[PDB]
C-alpha cells in the first residue's frame, strides 16, 4: 500500500484566479463551468477588469447530437445514442493558448407510449451532461500547467 | 452605444454571429445547418460547419 | 502525395513578389526585337517583336507569353496598353494561376484593373493538362475574379468530344463564393419503392437567407414530390423550413380509395438562437398529413414501426441568477395500438439562484403546467410546483462533503375524471396536495501513487464515493401518471436522487450509494485509464404509491443496482469504452455495450461494438405490447463491425455490418466506393436494412437499395474523398467513439 | 451550377 492522500489541488496553483470568458455567460454550460470552478475554490474574475496577468478559460462551441444504436427485429430504433461535443481555449498571458476538449455519451430508450414523459427524460440526460462535460475540462488543466512548463 | 465591446447581440445554432464593436453591432460569424432527414417519425438538422471569425 | 497534392502539381504558380516599363531587348515608335520583357505591375509581356507607338503602347508579335499573379497567356498575336491596363491575344490557351482553370480560345481580353477575361469563341475545363475529360466550350466566356463565376453565352457542355447539353446561358462557381444554380444530383433504386431521382436547385436570396427546391420524382407512384427548404439567420436566432409536397399519391389512393384527394405533405420548423444574451427562442415543429407518411416515404414496408412527430415551442428569459421559461409540448403519435397521448399548453419554469448567505447556498425553483389529452374522455390536470433548497458545501485538497436539505410542494386540480373513475378501482381525487421534504449527504475523498513499478512517471488515483438519500412515502394513487417515466442507471445516474424524470411520480427513497474511480495519469498529466464500479443499498423498499412494474424477483431490500464504466486511451489511434448495468430485480444484466476503434486519421478507421438489453428489461420498462410481440420481446444484442481504407489515394471504400446474434440474421449492412478525381467525382452505395414486421409468416422483411452520384471538381477547394459521408448513410450511422 | 455554404449577417 504505497497509496497517500491527495496533497495539490485539481486547479493548478497558476489558476487559482481565473477570467471566464463565454459568448453565453447565461446558459446552461456557462452555469455548470462556473459552478464546477466554485467547487475547487477558483476565485473567478469579469471580463472587463484591470487584470491583463491572469489565465481566461474561453468557452467555445457546444454540440447535442442524438442517432439510433440498435433496433429490434422489425427496424424500430430501440435506443438512442446521444453526444456532446465541448470546445474551449485556456489562454496563459503571454505563453500561448492551450485548446482542450469534453466529449460526453449517453444512451436513451424510447417509448412511445409515453411521448411526454421521455420529453422530461430527455431533457433531464442533457441537463447531467453539462455537469459531465464541466468536470472532464477541469480535470484538463493540471495537463496544461505541464504543458506550459515544457514550452 | 448601450452594450460594451464584445457583447454577443445575437448568437444562433451554438455560435456567436453578430457582437458589439463601439458602439455598434457587427457580423462576426456563420451559421450552416441543413435539413437532415426523417428521425423515425420527426425531422431533424444538420450541422456542416458552423464557427466565429 | 494526397489528392490535394496531386491537383496542385499541374497548376501553374506565381513566382513574383505579390507589390515601371523597364524593357530588356537586344536590339533596341521604336521597335525592339530578339527577346522582350515588359515589367509594369506585377504583369509581365514576353516576345521576340515589341514595338511602341507612343503618342503608351505596344504591339507584340510572335511567340507571345503574357504573365500575371492570375492568368497566363500564349498566342502568336498580342497588343496591349500601358495605360488602361488591357490585353488583347489571339487563339492560343490560357491557364489559372493558383488554380486549377484553363482553356483555349481565339480572342482572349484582360479588362479593367486586371479583373475581367473576355474570350470569343473559348473554352472552359477544370482537369489538368492533358486530360480532356469534360469542356463548356461555348461563344462567349466571361471570368472575373471578384464574383468568382464563368458566364458563358451559347454554351454546350461536352464529355469528351460529345457536346452531350446544349443552354443559352450558363455560370460556373469558379471559386468559393455562393451561387444559385443546380447542385448534385442523385439516382437511387429501391426494391420497395423502385426508381427515384432528385434534382436540386439552389437559390442565393441573400447574405443572411436561402433556399433549396428538390423536385423528387418516385416512379412507383407516379408523381414527383416537391421538397423546399427555406433558411434564415435574423437577430432572433437561425433556422430552418421544411416542406414537402406529393400533389397526388397513386399508391396511396389504392390502400386507401375513400379519400377525395390523396395529397401528401410535411411541414417541419426547427429554430434555436439567443438574442441580446438574454431572450432565447426555440421552435422545434413536424406536423404531416397522415399517420402513414412516415412509413410510405421511409422505405417502410408496413404500418407496425411506432413514432411520433414532436411539435414544441420555447421563449425563455435568462440572468445570472433567474432564468423563466414558457414552453407548449404537443405530440402525434403514428402506432397502431392507442394514440391518445398529452400535451403541457402552456408550462412555466422559474429559477432563482442566490450563492453566498452565509455558508450556504440557496435555489428555487418553481413550475406551473396545464396537461390535455387529444381524447375527450381522459382527465386534464392543472399542477403548481415549489422547490426550495439549501446547500452546505465543504471542501479541501483531499476530500469533500456536501449536505443538501430540500422541500417539495405540489397541488393539483383535476377534471374529466367520470370516464376514469367509472371503470377503475383506484379512483382520482379533485384536488391533491403532496408535500415532502428530501435531505441528502454526498461525500467524496481522493488518493493518489506514483506506480513507478509499471510505468516511469505515472500516477494512479482512488476515489471513493458515497451518498444518503432519504425522502418520505407519500401515497401518490390520486395522482393520474401524466409525465413521469422510469430512468436508466449508469455509473453517475446511481447518485442521481430521482427514479422517474417529472413531477408525477416521486418515490419515496432510503438507501446509501456507493462507488469508486481509479483513473491513471502519464508523465504530461494527461488521463489515459479509469474504470469505475458503484452499487445502491435500499435499506426500505421504494413506493411510488403506485408500484406497478413487473419485476422478476420479489426483492425490495438490499443491492439490487450496480452499474459500471471503462475508457481507455490505448495510444492518438486507439480507444476503447464499455459499460454494465446489473439488478438483482431481474435477476440478469439489464443493459451493457462496448466499442474498440483504431482511427489513424479521417480516411482510415475500423470499429467493432456490441449492445446488450435483455428480455427482462424489456418487460420491466416498455409497454405490455412490447413482452408478447415477437419483433420486441427477444431484447437486442447486437454485434457492429465498421470499417474504412482508401486504396491509390484516390479511392475509398467503406463497409459496415451490424448482426443480431439472438435470431442469427443480419440487421444492417453497407458498402460504398467512392472515386475521387481531379475534376470529377463517383460515388456508388449499396445498403440492406429492416424495414417491417411480416405479421402473417412471422419474419422480418428487408429494403435494398443502391444508389449513385456524380459531381463536378475543381471548381471549388474541395477535394476530400467523402468518407465520412458515406459512413453515415446507414440506418445505424458512424459515430466517433475515439 | 450552383455552390451551398454558410449563412451571415449583411456588411
Ligand atoms: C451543375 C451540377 C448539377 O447540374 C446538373 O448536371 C443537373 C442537370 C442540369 C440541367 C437540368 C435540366 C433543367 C434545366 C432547365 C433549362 C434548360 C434550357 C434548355 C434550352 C434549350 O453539376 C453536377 O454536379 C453534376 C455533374 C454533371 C454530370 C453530367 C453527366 C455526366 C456523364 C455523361 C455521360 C453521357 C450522358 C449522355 C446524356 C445524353
Ligand atoms: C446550375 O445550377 C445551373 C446553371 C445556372 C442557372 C441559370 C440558368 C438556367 C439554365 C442553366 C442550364 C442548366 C445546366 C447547368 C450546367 C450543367
Amino acid at each position: 500500500c504505497g497509496w497517500h492522500l491527495r496533497d495539490t489541488t485539481q486547479v493548478p496553483s497558476t489558476m487559482k484566479v481565473m477570467i471566464l470568458d463565454s459568448g453565453d455567460p447565461n446558459g446552461p454550460l456557462s452555469r455548470a463551468v462556473r459552478n464546477q470552478l466554485r467547487l475547487n475554490g477558483v476565485e473567478l474574475l469579469d471580463k472587463e477588469t484591470t487584470r491583463k496577468d491572469v489565465p481566461s478559460l474561453r468557452l467555445g462551441k457546444v454540440s447535442i447530437a442524438k442517432d439510433t444504436a440498435s433496433v429490434f427485429r422489425n427496424g424500430q430504433t430501440a435506443e438512442y445514442q446521444m453526444i456532446m461535443t465541448v470546445n474551449a481555449t485556456v489562454l496563459i498571458p503571454g505563453r500561448d493558448i492551450y485548446p482542450i476538449s469534453a466529449k460526453v455519451f449517453r444512451s436513451f430508450f424510447d417509448n412511445p407510449q409515453m411521448a411526454l414523459a421521455k420529453d422530461n427524460e430527455q431533457d433531464m440526460i442533457v441537463k447531467e451532461m453539462y455537469d459531465r462535460a464541466a468536470e472532464q475540462l477541469i480535470r484538463k488543466l493540471p495537463s496544461i500547467r505541464a504543458a506550459d512548463i515544457r514550452s | 452605444g448601450p452594450r460594451p465591446d464584445g457583447w454577443c447581440a445575437t448568437q444562433a445554432s451554438g455560435v456567436c454571429v453578430a457582437k458589439w464593436k463601439n458602439g455598434v453591432v457587427v457580423p462576426a460569424g456563420e451559421v450552416d445547418v441543413r435539413y437532415d432527414g426523417i428521425k423515425g417519425s420527426s425531422g431533424s438538422v444538420r450541422d456542416y460547419g458552423s464557427k466565429e471569425w | 502525395a494526397d489528392l490535394a497534392s496531386q491537383c496542385m502539381l499541374g497548376v501553374p504558380s506565381y513566382d513574383r513578389p505579390l507589390v515601371p516599363v523597364t524593357i530588356n531587348a537586344d536590339h533596341a515608335d521604336a521597335v525592339f526585337t530578339g527577346s522582350v520583357d515588359i515589367m509594369q505591375g506585377n504583369s509581365r509581356l514576353q516576345a521576340d517583336e515589341v514595338q511602341l507607338h507612343q503618342k503608351r503602347t505596344v504591339d507584340a508579335l510572335g511567340n507571345v507569353h503574357y504573365d500575371d499573379n492570375q492568368v497566363i497567356l500564349k498566342g502568336p498575336k498580342g497588343w496591349a496598353n500601358l495605360n488602361t491596363k488591357d490585353t488583347n491575344v489571339w487563339e492560343g490557351d490560357y491557364q489559372m494561376v493558383g488554380r486549377q482553370g484553363r482553356g483555349k480560345a481565339d480572342l482572349m481580353k484582360q479588362r479593367g484593373e486586371n479583373r475581367y477575361t473576355i474570350l470569343d469563341n473559348g473554352s472552359f475545363t477544370s482537369c489538368l493538362p492533358g486530360s480532356d475529360t469534360w469542356s463548356v466550350v461555348g461563344s462567349e466566356i466571361i471570368h472575373d475574379r471578384e464574383e468568382q463565376v464563368a458566364e458563358i453565352w451559347n454554351a454546350r457542355f461536352k464529355v469528351g468530344p460529345v457536346p452531350i447539353f446544349y443552354s443559352p446561358y450558363l455560370q460556373l462557381p469558379v471559386g468559393d463564393k455562393r451561387r444559385s444554380g443546380f447542385l448534385i444530383p442523385n439516382a437511387k433504386y429501391t426494391t420497395t419503392n423502385y426508381f427515384e431521382f432528385y434534382l436540386p436547385y439552389y437559390w442565393n436570396i441573400a447574405p443572411n437567407m436561402d433556399a433549396t427546391i428538390t423536385p423528387h420524382y418516385m416512379h412507383r407512384r407516379g408523381n414527383i414530390m416537391w421538397e423546399n427548404e427555406f433558411r434564415y439567420l435574423s437577430q432572433a436566432g437561425a433556422g430552418l423550413m421544411e416542406l414537402d409536397y406529393l400533389p397526388s399519391d397513386k399508391v396511396y389512393e389504392d390502400e386507401h380509395p375513400n379519400d377525395d384527394s390523396s395529397r401528401r405533405w410535411l411541414f417541419y420548423w426547427n429554430h434555436s438562437g439567443v438574442m441580446d444574451q438574454v431572450w432565447r427562442f426555440n421552435v422545434d415543429y413536424t406536423k404531416v398529413s397522415d399517420p402513414s407518411y412516415f412509413n410510405d416515404f421511409d422505405n417502410k414496408y408496413g404500418s407496425s414501426t411506432d413514432g411520433y412527430a414532436t411539435q414544441k415551442f420555447s421563449v425563455g428569459y435568462a440572468v445570472q441568477n433567474f432564468n423563466a421559461t414558457v414552453s407548449t409540448k404537443q405530440f402525434q403519435v403514428f402506432s397502431e395500438q392507442n394514440t391518445s397521448s398529452y400535451s403541457a399548453e402552456p408550462q412555466l419554469d422559474v429559477n432563482y439562484y442566490q450563492n453566498d448567505v452565509g455558508p450556504f447556498d440557496t435555489r428555487i425553483y418553481g413550475q406551473a403546467v396545464h396537461f390535455v389529452n387529444t381524447r375527450d374522455d381522459m382527465p386534464e390536470a392543472t399542477r403548481v410546483h415549489l422547490e426550495p433548497t439549501i446547500n452546505l458545501p465543504l471542501s479541501n485538497n483531499w476530500g469533500s462533503i456536501n449536505t443538501e436539505a430540500k422541500f417539495l410542494a405540489t397541488h393539483y386540480q383535476q377534471t374529466n375524471l367520470d370516464w376514469y373513475n367509472s371503470r377503475n378501482t383506484t379512483k382520482l381525487d379533485e384536488s391533491v396536495n403532496r408535500v415532502m421534504p428530501q435531505f441528502k449527504v454526498d461525500g467524496k475523498m481522493v488518493f493518489e501513487r506514483d506506480m513507478e513499478m509499471l510505468a516511469p512517471g505515472y500516477t494512479q488515483t482512488l476515489e471513493p464515493r458515497a451518498q444518503y438519500l432519504y425522502v418520505p412515502y407519500r401515497d401518490q394513487s390520486d395522482i393520474y401518471n401524466y409525465d413521469s417515466s422510469l430512468l436508466q442507471s449508469d455509473y453517475s445516474g446511481l447518485f442521481r436522487d430521482r427514479t422517474y424524470g417529472g413531477l408525477d411520480r416521486i418515490a419515496s427513497a432510503n438507501q446509501v450509494t456507493t462507488g469508486v474511480t481509479s483513473r491513471i495519469y502519464d508523465d504530461a498529466a494527461v488521463e489515459r485509464f479509469n474504470i469505475s464500479v458503484g452499487q445502491i443499498y435500499y435499506f426500505t423498499e421504494s413506493r411510488t404509491g403506485d408500484d406497478n412494474i413487473t419485476w422478476e424477483n420479489d426483492d425490495k431490500t438490499g443491492s439490487l443496482v450496480w452499474a459500471g464504466d471503462t475508457y481507455w486511451r490505448i495510444s492518438e489511434r486507439w480507444g476503447l469504452r464499455g459499460g454494465i448495468q446489473y439488478d438483482t430485480r431481474l435477476d440478469n444484466v439489464a443493459t451493457s455495450n462496448s466499442s474498440i476503434e483504431y482511427r489513424r486519421d479521417e480516411d482510415r478507421l475500423v470499429q467493432l461494438n456490441y449492445h446488450y438489453a435483455s428480455p427482462e428489461y424489456i418487460q420491466a420498462t416498455l409497454p405490455k405490447y412490447y413482452s408478447t410481440a415477437e419483433q420486441y420481446k427477444n431484447g437486442i444484442s447486437q454485434v457492429g463491425a465498421v470499417a474504412s481504407r482508401p486504396i491509390a489515394d484516390r479511392w475509398s471504400i467503406v463497409g459496415a455490418y451490424y448482426y443480431d446474434t439472438n435470431a442469427n440474421k443480419q440487421a444492417d449492412s453497407m458498402l460504398g466506393v467512392q472515386y475521387s478525381s481531379c475534376c470529377y467525382a463517383i460515388r456508388v452505395g449499396y445498403e440492406r436494412k429492416l424495414n417491417g414486421w411480416d405479421n402473417d409468416k412471422q419474419h422480418a422483411v428487408y429494403d435494398n437499395a443502391i444508389g449513385f452520384n456524380i459531381e463536378l471538381r475543381g471548381l471549388s477547394s474541395n477535394y476530400g474523398l467523402g468518407t465520412q459521408e458515406m459512413l453515415r448513410s446507414n440506418i445505424l450511422p458512424y459515430q466517433n467513439t475515439l | 451550377c450552383g455552390l451551398k455554404g454558410p449563412l451571415y449577417f449583411p456588411p
